[PDB]
């Protein structure tokens, strides 16, 4: 990244929890120093998408790992994607700061779809079941 | 603290890191008897007497020579600092040769002996300050507007265009129309008040048609006050200047697209599955797309072009008059940045090649 | 048969088509005390006690409540006609807005009763008269002076230009340097008289600086009769007057480029395969233009700036103090013509709109 | 055209008649009541361009429609011009009548490289020459 | 004699059997306002206010009605000779479908009444011309590039190939790095000047990397006259335009594969018996081969993908600009040729399927 952050050690190992069906999301933020991502919240197999979706603040950009399923046509297909939450009213510097530190997840979230919402119409289900099956040859 | 420049085309903005707006504005001219050599203001200040010539129009160095003496006037003028006690932080615009770059980090080293540089990008910076990473950005100065698709934080070098019709164009358009209701605007001292009035009076019209059969019946006029005190009135010509951007045949160029047109061919350059994303992150950036209502009308104009599956979308931030600059700033006032400076020692060891591989 | 007339900057000229000359000259000034109004020669007469003012200057029709009387005047006291029994043609300036144009027609159908009107081009009859289509038309009147260049009888919009300084501005600076040798011209009884010195004696000088030096070994000068029989001398005033047309910063405008710079800027501002021919096909107009070996300096200046390869020629046709006004009247006199007006019954029937669909 | 003039009926066929190349050049004046363009000669193939200029009179100015030949680097290459001459010695009246007239032959003249001269330089070969080779792609 | 016509994707040239050259070139295009349609260089004049469609582009036949405004264009205009009167001679591209040779030859003998027609192959004319039987064709034109290898007179249609990457990208390209030096070639007028240059100033470069490096040490530009009399300099763009077909990666075309690639995997796709014949007998054609140096770097690039024990040869005839012309004027000249047309009368009695049976 440009902006000269890392991730904490802890980051890695949470994403290989997620990998292996251990939890639902993790969730990720700047540290108050703003000097390295941490992991924040981490959820449990039984909630779902929608309860997640309510847990969005209009005013803290944050970085979300899910566990997405669909339900395409009675399969119970599930795909990983990288959200990056990034709303229109949070400060300057925030807005800044938070885009320019994307590519620190990237050598640790191979096989993460990369989504970019700036507003709740983007958070739409339909919006990212349409995003996720265009990448699919099947 | 640190020290972030913008060239620009038509005005240099200069700065420390960490405030919020820029503190030193003006013109990039250098002028010669028709003092040996007059740089910025005094060179405008005699205007009358004096020749003009642009060491950067439309957005390329054209004579380094006449160029640093721009910076020089920055540092020691301007700003009032030696220039090897701060980092400087430059900008260059898109589609910039690397012989450019090469000498533009050779005069920062071995004249001005700055201890730490770094080159940004100007549609990177813009973008990254709209909380976004894919996107299309149109930028429109004033010598010089860009279209720059950038995917994933990288430009695409191949659907990057150039107009060269920007809002110099349309203070000249504007002053030649003036001419309608009397009077003249020949000498230098009139052409900064025709300047004036385009930044406080002029706005798009959402129907152009309309306008003008509507304003004939109404003959609606507003006053604008001179230095000498006499008051001056202006009619129609407030939305009539503003129409250039969008049909650019009204000032002879009947080969240039226009801003609805420039965005839909840069947007099908790219890859057929990338397209539908640049639709929908549209960023406004530049001191010309500062006119009010500007951003409605340019969507309803996209809108038709594109296919009736795509919705386009267009952000246009408050602050986008200077958005190169404070993303520049905010990025610099990080304490994490420390580390991305390019020391002067690596300089002298590895050559300008530094610079390539590095920022 | 039928009226032309050409109401100009200065002065008007007015006559009956197949003629030719002009029979009726006199100037387009409104005056009223310090008979409610004074129109024409009759203001002029009583001018020590009149406030004078120009219902059209710089080319472009400022009020047309005064201008509707220079129009009476010329009708009833001048050409003693009824204006609803011939046919009258008009002229109008080069970049002249529309409502202008339908301003003008409607008067003469509604006011006057013209039976039928005609609008020409002032550029384009002074260029057809020359047997030429296309070309660059120099016209130098009182009040303004352009450059319109045409191409195949049309003219191009994007490059005509105003300086708003001619014949009028050189009889202000040589009564003004005439006060070197001693008196003074301050009322306006003398004003007439110095210009009639300026179209009988002032010359365009081919050197300029050696005809300075050697003038004062010389002190050659020529006698002028007054109109009360003394007889004054006039120096080396004969030739620095017309100077000003070629370097007009003697009379403080820095910015006005001057005959030579002014055809050269137009021509560029035209496509780049036209710009050879027009070189070769400078016509003169204009009263300011009748002054001796003006054609001479004028095709030296132009050489210097174009390149090498480019050879401008110069054409001064003898009549050229009235080209638009003779060539009005020679189309009106054709036999073929009278399918060419547009009867007050068309009018009617369409509204103003018909004047620009015709013509 | 703003004079008002008109194209005689003969003129349509005699130009068809050269550009299938059944003569080298037609010669059109206005008539004698001056109503009307009408076709005054007609030369053979056999007669050059050469000869034709001889023919121009100062006092006198007229519409000429011809075929040149300019033997590009040895290819027998024909171009189809249209000479307007004016002199400048011609009466101010005659000027004024054929300038304006002009346009009558734009309808039925497409195709023709129109060449504007006004005084025996202008008639030059090598003018034409450079003029015909400028709006040639080739 | 006879009629010779090659359509091409760009340009069309058309003569009379007999001669060595064809006399009439001019763009294939046809033009509509922003006359009712401009075809060829009509519709290249006027090309600022017109919109501008192929109907031939890539080498296939997309609009039949704006293509018959081409034949009716040549015909008339260009070649004035009654089209009932003469035998025309066409040619078609490789892998054209029989539906459009179809419409081809209904077009001929209904609307233009052509007493004798035959249609011949682009590749077999070129080929013949060499003095060759058993080869590959390498035809580069503007808007297509084919590879065509033909054993035995007859083609192979499962290895034929098309990249539609050829000159007409070119000049794009050298119009878009030539902004680097300043100035602009937006408008069409400025169009052409481009071409011009890529046809008389860009050279093919044997090492592309070494030259790039000393271009900068030397800094040497040449002298280019502008219609208008200006000097323009053009530097190190001469050897980077033709570079891009070698590496058609410079303009975003990844997976073309390029000249020597293109040769590589057409030879591969034939008999494994032939393969070496075919290496043997490379054919260049075509007017994007004319680059100096060019016939030198293809034989020096293929060398490398061919194994060591086959060495290619390269075949580049002075007059491979218009092999294809050529080859049949020269064919339509022989005194046998006489009983190869195909009569009016053969397809009244038996409908379009006669020109699939004989030619
Ligand atoms: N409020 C405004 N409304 C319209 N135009 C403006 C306004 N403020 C500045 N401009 C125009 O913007 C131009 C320069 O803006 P900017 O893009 O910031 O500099 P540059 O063009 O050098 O990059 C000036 O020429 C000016 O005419
Ligand atoms: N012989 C002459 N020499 C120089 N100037 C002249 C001469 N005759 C007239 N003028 C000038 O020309 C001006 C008006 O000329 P003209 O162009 O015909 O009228 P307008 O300027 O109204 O179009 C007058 O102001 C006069 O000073
Ligand atoms: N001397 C030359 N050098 C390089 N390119 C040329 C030269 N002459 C012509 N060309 C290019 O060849 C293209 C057309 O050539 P050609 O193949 O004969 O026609 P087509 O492409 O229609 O078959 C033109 O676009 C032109 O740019
Ligand atoms: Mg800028
Ligand atoms: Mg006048
Ligand atoms: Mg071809």
């Amino acid at each position: 990244a440009i902006s000269g952050v890392t991730l904490e050690e802890s980051v890695r190992g949470a994403i290989d929890d997620l990998r292996m069906k251990k939890s639902r999301y993790v969730m990720m933020c700047i540290g108050a120093d703003g000097k390295k991502i941490e992991v924040t919240e981490v959820g449990e197999r039984g909630v779902n998408y929608t309860d997640l979706k309510e847990k969005f603040s209009a005013e803290k950009p944050c970085y979300v790992a899910f566990d997405f399923e669909y339900n395409d046509a009675g399969s119970k297909r599930e795909k990983l994607i990288l959200i990056q939450w990034i709303p229109d009213t949070a400060r300057p510097r925030e807005k800044m700061m938070y885009s320019a530190s994307r590519d620190a997840l990237s050598s640790v979230s191979e096989g993460y779809l990369p989504i970019q919402a700036n507003d709740e119409s983007g958070l739409d289900a339909e919006e990212i079941i349409r995003k996720v099956r265009l990448h699919r040859s099947v | 603290s640190s020290i972030v420049c913008d060239n620009g085309s038509g005005m240099v903005k200069a700065g420390f890191s960490g405030d919020d707006a820029p503190r030193h504005v003006f013109p990039s001219i250098v002028g010669r008897p028709k003092k040996t050599v007059y740089v910025g203001d005094e060179a405008q200040s005699k205007r009358g007497v004096l020749s003009l010539k642009y060491p950067i129009e439309h957005g390329i160095v054209t004579n380094w020579d006449d160029m640093e003496k721009i910076w020089h006037h920055t540092f020691y003028n301007e700003l009032r600092v030696n220039p090897e006690q701060h980092n400087v932080l430059l900008t260059e615009a898109p589609m910039n040769p690397k012989q450019n770059r090469e000498k533009m980090t050779q005069i920062m080293f071995e004249t001005f002996n700055v201890p730490s540089l770094y080159i940004g990008i100007q549609a990177v910076l813009s973008l990254y300050s709209s909380g976004r990473t894919t996107g299309i950005v149109l930028d429109a100065g004033d010598g010089v507007t860009h279209t720059v698709p950038i995917y994933e934080g990288y430009s695409l070098p191949h659907a990057v265009r150039r107009v060269d019709m920007a809002g110099r164009d349309l203070t000249e358009y504007l002053m030649k129309i003036m001419m309608e209701t009397g009077t003249t605007f020949t000498t230098t001292a009139e052409k900064e008040i025709v300047r004036n009035v385009k930044e406080q009076l002029c706005y798009v019209a959402l129907d152009f048609e309309e306008e003008m059969t509507n304003s004939a019946k109404s003959a609606n006029e507003e006053a604008f006050e001179l230095p000498d005190g006499n008051v001056m009135m202006v009619g129609n010509q407030r939305f009539r200047c503003p129409e250039v951007l969008f049909k650019p045949s009204l000032i002879g160029l009947d080969e240039a697209p226009g801003f609805p047109e420039m965005v839909y061919q840069s947007i099908n350059k790219c890859d057929i599955d990338v397209r539908r994303e640049l639709y929908g992150n549209i960023v406004l950036s530049g001191g010309s797309t500062m006119f009010l209502n500007l951003p409605e009308r340019l969507a309803k104009e996209i809108s038709n072009l594109a296919p009736s599956s795509i919705k386009p979308k267009v952000v246009a931030p408050p602050e986008r008059k200077y958005s190169v600059w404070i993303g520049g700033s905010i990025l610099s006032s990080l304490t994490t940045f420390q580390t991305m400076w390019v020391k002067k020692s690596e300089y002298d060891e590895s050559g300008p090649s530094i610079v390539h591989n590095k920022c």
